[PDB]
């Protein structure tokens, strides 16, 4: 599973297949999500910019 | 935007979340609170005898 982001268009290869859509979310400094690194774990808890 | 319009022989101390800084204006100012920005709300003692 990869993520394609970023100011592009994409179109699907037969070999590749979409999963989810992943809509970004708006955070400003002293807020954050709390985010899970499901292929480490580690929940990191990123705040400041958007993420 | 949420704006107080302070008294003149007043004061009112706001602290921005988002900044990290302390600031108190007293005297007659308007006020703006930045997005993470929140008032001192002062619970005080009124009634006839007391409260």
């Amino acid at each position: 599973c990869w993520l394609i982001r970023g100011p592009l268009e994409y179109v699907p290869s037969a070999k590749v297949e979409v999963v989810e859509e992943r809509q970004a979310i708006p955070l400003d400094q002293n807020e954050g999500i709390y985010v899970q690194d499901v292929k480490t774990g580690k929940v990191r808890a990123v705040i400041g910019s958007t993420y | 935007v949420v704006s107080y319009r302070v008294p003149h022989n007043a004061a009112v101390q706001v602290y921005d979340y988002r900044a990290k800084r302390a600031r108190v204006v007293f005297g007659p100012e308007l006020v703006t609170l930045d997005p993470e920005e929140q008032f001192t709300v002062l619970s005080l003692s009124a009634g006839r005898p007391k409260r």
